[PDB]
């Protein structure tokens, strides 16, 4: 019982690996390839920074 | 130093018969074994008749290696080495045409050495070396003809059920460290005279010492391990059930006579378990 | 002096990798063994041969070395185990070089007299390990590798903040251990830094929830288990705790102690208990290692110099008998071709003296008195019991589970009815055997002599937790 | 007076290439760049300022790096158009100017100087290379606009277009922000990073070597000159490292993966920006430039247009030395001991923690561990069984280059007490 529990533990860690992978390709999905997309994401980011500065 | 010799001879012999031993003619491992055991009894009885013996040596800090040979130790020593020797010679007889004569008498010497290590101890961890050691040699002999499945698992069960007891022994032993800090039976007894302290904890230590004793002397609930010790060669069963082993169950209490003589509850229970 | 003993296996490994042939690196590990032993005997004290050299003068990182009462045998132990790995071996990849490299690396690890250098070695040891893993065998090689490596690395990189924080928040001029200890961290500064040491140290110990990498690592290396044997000498977490984590930021450990003792206990019990269910040598030895480490850590965490000395000792010796069991397992592999426990039963009649060798090793493992395990296990029991008795107790339904798994394995591998029959013993395996038995017997019979250097360190760094 | 050498060779070769075979022009441009670097060594500890133009320890180190990158990238390119050298020359001077001044407007002009000729270097003319070039120019000119209005607002809050002027409250804050925008974009910090994946994948590989080394170098050089506040620094770092590594996980392609990775790396270097140590940063970029230059030289020896991750595999068997070197590059870019990449990372992290910014440092470090996935996913990928893959095994030029670069890497991993003694004043 404790053995299988441990196996399952290992599998859950794999779960985190895949969560970071997934999050990653969401972030990689953030880039569509359309230039207008990159431009809007751009201005967005910059306004975020200037907001942070105060 | 002479006191240690008694222990050393059926180790040196054990080591000859385990290491070589198959390099010996069929009588010889029996002859060696029985010979080293022969003058262990003899050469330790020389010590006993001379009034006593002592040994103190380097080990874990705070826990030196201390052997005390007195009346209580000597009585046991004579029983073990004498009857043990008789059983050695008998084993020279009953073991015949059986390969691993070497193995057998190696195991035999070894056993003798271990028991001598157990009963001569002025410190409980040395006593414990004795305990686990004798449990081990029992394991080893009980499975002597290994080609049989039934006489394998026997010894396994032995050393497991028994290690429950050894765990009790360890725990109780840790209990009297935090408490006193000696762990040498003589000074541990001389430290237990007077008012004592924290009686609940002392009773616990003695109770775990007993939880060990139950395993070693085959009382209830750990009773179950002994019947299956039939598996080994008969003189092994002779050595375990009479002259060695279970007797140490009693002896641990007897050296601890100081400890239990002040514990009414525990002793009541001991008698109850004895009766049952 | 020290640095030579540190460097000797490192060079020999290179000479094995590119260099030819295989055989020389064996006597290389032997030489390391002899010198490390030589430094072990003739030791003057804490300083031994001191070493200081500029590394980044402006940063404050210097090469700082010496042998403690601790660093000491660990040179001997590691040198030994790895030497056996060299000789009995049979991985013989020309990565016995990767091994000697790893040995030397660990030697450098223990000798580090300053934090950042220690850090450097700590991270460096990873590479051969991954290599002798990756390119030297296993089917699931790459995923097991990412497991072991990423566990260690995710643990590791944050600690640099603590090693910086240890220097920077304490205003220590350099990374020198002496200096760092001379400037203690305050409350809820020492807290964060100790914690940051504690994660990286816990994951490499291992303790209970974080051990999940250990079974995959040991399975996929080259089956002789040279890579594995050296992997177990890489289990150094406890040493790092006692030497670094606790003394630099003890105030946090005061809070964490209950939890650490608990985890040590549960690691021990769970380890030995789960070990039972194991169907192969790699996994079995893994969980067993987990139990032992549980015990050691239990010893250290209690304060109480008794338990601590027990912990470090148990560590040192268990490197040896575990690494030994690994090499031995591999050697029976090469002759058989399988690491499975159930199949191929008869051995004992067939194998003349192996039953004795493997038995000796296993007896050392279950912590039988007279062999290496018991002194550490026992002293540990004492100290653990001093701090938290309950956790000593839970941790000590260990011996039962330990004897269980060990005896089950030994019986089913050796004692029963004949198979075909097996190869007797190799000439490497003989040196391996005898040397092993010698080590185990000597550390078991005279736990006094070894660990005398452990004793001052034990009680002083225990009182470090006092007033 | 390295500037002298640069302007001279560029202007001269312009007309000379009419009379010279393109190879003769290659020989020329190569010679010029190497000579400029020579003048850089002979001036170590000789810092020199003329106009808004100023050469100091920083200019010295960072243009040492940049010049190195330019030489390596020209080494590979054998196209029989003399301009495909000329443009590189131009760009190089432009980067030198960028690192060499505090004048916001001269900085602007320098930015155009370095950036315009790379747009043209983006064309192998492969259909992607035009898309890449396009995105690059549009986003680039946008950032031009920003850095310019920034200079105008700096001149706004204070009497000068030169950096270091005393500075106001909110308007000054705003102005420093508007400088930070362009200067940040040029360094591939997130979330300004979007171009990076597309352009590295789109442009011909050797050119990308040039960019990914020289450009990042010059950009951090000019960045140190700016006064940037802790909170913003925190943001940029966090985003760069997170999105960089995470999205790099998603990468199936070597160049693009390397782009995202390089976003994470800009993220790491930005920590040095907390104290702006520059002995530390100088070192970091030394290590990084060597490793990356190496990596892209190898990616060039695979294919100019695109390299997938598998292509990297079995590289050890094919050429042992290149496999090993690529491995080392992956580890130095991972920031693992005992490599110079570890000391660069450490020096940045050290300056970071020295500044007492903890959470940021931690995140950076954690996701830096995340990066090991793909860094080993390449470095080890070297040893797998080779699949069908294009391989052109170089001149002695490339073999000796890549191996030299690696050796320089690990040398300073063990002995930074060689160069680090003077990344400072130059002792």
């Amino acid at each position: 019982a404790l053995f299988y529990g441990d196996r399952g533990l290992l599998s859950g860690y794999f779960g985190l690996g895949g969560a970071a992978r997934s999050l990653g390709q969401g972030l990689a999905r953030l880039q569509t390839g359309y230039l207008r997309v990159y431009a809007l994401l751009f201005v967005l980011g910059a306004l975020l920074l200037l907001g942070v500065m105060r | 130093m002479a006191l240690l010799g008694t222990i050393l001879l059926p180790l040196l012999g054990f080591a000859l018969l385990g290491l070589f031993g198959k390099r010996m003619r069929e009588p010889l491992p029996g002859v060696l074994a029985s010979g080293l055991v022969l003058a262990s009894f003899l050469l330790g009885a020389g010590l006993l008749l001379s009034g006593g013996a002592r040994f103190q040596a380097e080990w874990l800090p705070g826990i030196p290696f201390s052997l005390l040979l007195d009346n209580l130790s000597g009585f046991m020593l004579l029983i073990v080495t004498g009857v043990g020797f008789l059983i050695h010679v008998y084993a020279i007889g009953y073991m015949g045409g059986d390969p691993g004569y070497s193995r057998f008498f190696a195991y035999f010497n070894l056993f003798i050495a271990m028991m001598l290590t157990l009963v001569l101890a002025d410190s409980y961890p040395v006593m414990f070396i004795g305990w686990e050691g004798v449990g081990l040699a029992s394991f080893l002999l009980i499975g002597f003809w290994y080609k049989n499945p039934q006489y394998a698992d026997s010894a396994r069960k032995a050393f497991i059920v028994n290690r429950i007891g050894d765990l009790g022994f360890m725990l109780g032993m840790a209990i009297l460290w935090a408490l006193y800090g000696t762990l040498s039976i003589s000074e541990l007894k001389e430290a237990m005279e007077g008012p004592l302290k924290n009686p609940d904890l002392l009773a616990l230590a003695g109770l775990l010492l007993f939880l060990g004793a139950v395993g070693k002397s085959a009382q209830i609930p750990l009773m179950v391990w002994l019947p299956d010790a039939m598996a080994g060669p008969t003189p092994v069963s002779a050595l375990i059930h009479a002259a060695t082993m279970v007797t140490a169950g009693v002896y641990l209490i007897a050296r601890s006579s100081f400890l239990y003589s002040v514990l009414p509850d525990v002793s009541y229970a001991i008698a109850v378990v004895g009766l049952l | 002096m020290v640095v030579l003993a540190v460097l000797l296996p490192v060079v020999f490994g290179a000479l094995l990798l590119l260099g030819l042939p295989r055989a020389l690196g064996v006597l290389g590990a032997g030489l390391s063994f002899l010198l490390n032993l030589y430094l072990f005997l003739t030791h003057p004290g804490g300083v031994a041969h001191a070493f200081q050299a500029p590394l980044l003068p402006g940063a404050g990182v210097y090469w700082a070395f010496g042998l403690d009462g601790l660093s000491a045998l660990f040179f001997l132990t590691i040198a030994l185990t790895v030497f056996l790995g060299a000789l009995v071996a049979r991985v013989e990849g020309r990565f016995l070089g990767l091994a000697l490299l790893m040995e030397g690396l660990l030697l450098g690890l223990f000798a580090a007299r300053d934090l950042l250098v220690f850090y450097v070695f700590f991270e460096a040891a990873l590479i051969p390990a991954l290599l002798m893993l990756y390119l030297y065998g296993g089917e699931g090689r790459t995923r097991a590798l990412y497991t072991f490596v990423l566990f260690t690395l995710v643990g590791s990189l944050p600690m640099l903040a603590a090693v910086l924080g240890a220097r920077l928040l304490s205003g220590s001029p350099t990374f020198l251990l002496e200096d760092l200890l001379a400037h203690p961290l305050q409350e809820e500064a020492a807290f964060w830094v100790f914690l940051g040491f504690a994660l990286a140290f816990a994951i490499k110990t291992p303790l209970f929830p974080l051990h999940a990498w250990l079974p995959p690592f040991h399975q996929e290396n080259h089956p002789s288990g040279l890579a594995d044997a050296l992997g177990t000498l890489y289990k150094v977490g406890v040493f790092a705790f006692f030497r670094f984590a606790i003394p630099l930021a003890p105030e946090g450990f005061a809070q964490a102690q209950g939890l650490l003792l608990f985890l040590a206990a549960l690691s021990a019990l769970y380890g030995a208990w789960v070990a039972f269910a194991a169907k192969d040598f790699k996994t079995l030895l893994a969980y067993a290692g987990l139990s032992h480490m549980g015990v050691a850590a239990l010893g250290v965490f209690s304060g109480t110099p008794e338990g601590a000395m027990g912990g470090l000792y148990l560590l040192a010796a268990s490197g040896v008998y575990t690494g030994g069991l690994f090499l031995l397992a591999g050697r029976l592999y090469e002759r058989t071709g399988t690491l499975e426990i159930g199949r191929y039963r008869g051995l004992a009649q067939s194998a003349p003296g192996l039953a004795a060798l493997a038995l000796i090793l296993f007896l050392a493992m279950v912590g039988l008195p007279g062999l290496s395990g018991f002194p550490g296990e026992f002293l540990t029991l004492l100290g653990a019991y001093k701090a938290s008795p309950w956790l000593a107790a839970l941790a000590f339904l260990s011996v039962i589970a330990s004897a269980a798994y060990a005896l089950t394995a030994f019986q089913k591998t050796f004692w029963e009815e004949g198979g075909s029959g097996v190869k007797d013993l190799a000439g490497a395996e003989w040196g391996f055997a005898l040397l092993s038995v010698l080590a185990l017997l000597l550390m078991g019979v005279f736990p006094g002599y070894f660990a005398r250097g452990l004793h001052p360190l034990a009680e002083a760094f225990a009182k470090l937790l006092g007033g | 007076m390295t500037l002298a050498i640069l302007a001279v060779f560029s202007v001269a070769l312009t007309l000379l290439g009419f009379v010279l075979p393109p190879q003769g022009v290659k020989r020329a441009t190569l010679l010029g760049l190497a000579l400029a670097l020579a003048s850089l060594l002979l001036t170590w500890g000789k810092p020199f300022a003329f106009g808004p133009y100023a050469v100091d320890g920083v200019s010295q180190v960072f243009t040492l790096l940049a010049l190195l990158g330019a030489l390596w990238t020209v080494g590979l390119v054998r196209s029989g158009r003399f301009e495909f050298y000329l443009l590189v020359l131009y760009a190089a001077l432009g980067m030198h100017l960028l690192a060499s001044t505090r004048h916001l407007l001269l900085m602007l002009v320098a930015l155009e100087a370095l950036s315009l000729p790379l747009y043209a270097l983006a064309t192998w003319r492969r259909g992607q290379g035009l898309e890449a070039a396009l995105k690059y120019f549009l986003l680039g000119a946008l950032a031009a606009a920003f850095f310019l209005y920034g200079a105008a607002l700096f001149y706004g809050a204070t009497g000068s277009l030169v950096l270091g002027a005393p500075g106001e409250g909110p308007l000054y804050a705003l102005a420093l922000g508007l400088l930070l925008v362009g200067l940040g974009f040029k360094a591939a910090l997130a979330p300004f990073h979007f171009w990076t994946p597309d352009v590295y994948q789109g442009s011909p590989t050797p050119v990308v070597l040039f960019m990914a080394t020289s450009v990042k170098a010059a950009a951090f050089a000019a960045l140190l000159r700016v006064a940037a506040p802790p909170e913003a620094l925190a943001l940029l770092v966090a985003l760069s490292v997170v999105v960089g590594n995470l999205a790099a996980l998603a990468q199936k392609e070597a160049k693009r993966l390397l782009a995202y990775s390089s976003i994470a790396h800009a993220g790491y270097m930005a920590l040095a920006l907390y104290t702006g140590n520059a002995q530390a940063l100088g070192f970091y970029l030394l290590t990084y430039v060597l490793a990356t230059g190496l990596a892209f030289a190898v990616l060039s020896q695979i294919s100019p247009d695109r390299v997938p991750l598998e292509a990297l595999r079995g590289l050890y068997r094919k050429d042992p030395l290149l496999g090993l070197a690529f491995l080392v590059a992956m580890l130095s870019l991972l920031g693992l001991p005992p490599l110079a990449g570890f000391w660069g990372k450490y020096l940045a992290f050290a300056e970071a923690a020295r500044a007492g910014a903890w959470g940021v440092l931690v995140l950076a470090l954690v996701t830096s561990a995340v990066s090991a996935y793909y860094y080993l996913g390449l470095g080890l990928a070297v040893f797998a069984r080779p699949e069908e893959t294009p391989f052109r095994p170089g001149p002695p030029w490339a073999r000796a280059a890549v191996v030299a670069a690696g050796v320089l890497l690990l040398a300073l991993g063990l002995l930074p007490g060689l160069v680090l003694p003077a990344l400072a004043a130059g002792g």
